[PDB]
């Protein structure tokens, strides 16, 4: 494709466009995940 | 300075004054958990 859009040449980016009068369903969602680690360590951090 | 058990400890001393002579007993001062494997220095 020489660095050029065109057939068979697709850039792999794709936009959201939000906008407040979408349904329910569709306005987009704050997402995080935490992650552990249970095994035998200094163990650094530990709760209250 | 020691290093057992995946902790680092260092003791420390000072005094104004080869080495003199009497008695003087050193302090903790800082204990840390680094956990890794120690060799030589510099």
């Amino acid at each position: 494709c020489n660095g050029v859009a065109g057939f068979n040449c697709y850039f792999p980016l794709r936009s959201y466009s939000f906008r407040p009068t979408y349904g329910v369903g569709h306005q987009p969602y704050r997402v995080v995940v935490l992650s552990f680690e249970l095994l035998h360590a200094p163990a650094t951090v530990c709760g209250p | 300075f020691k290093n057992i058990d995946g902790y680092f400890k260092i003791y420390s001393k000072h005094t104004p004054i080869d080495l003199p002579q009497g008695f003087s007993a050193l302090e903790p001062l800082v204990d840390l958990p680094i956990g890794i494997n120690i060799t030589r220095f510099q």
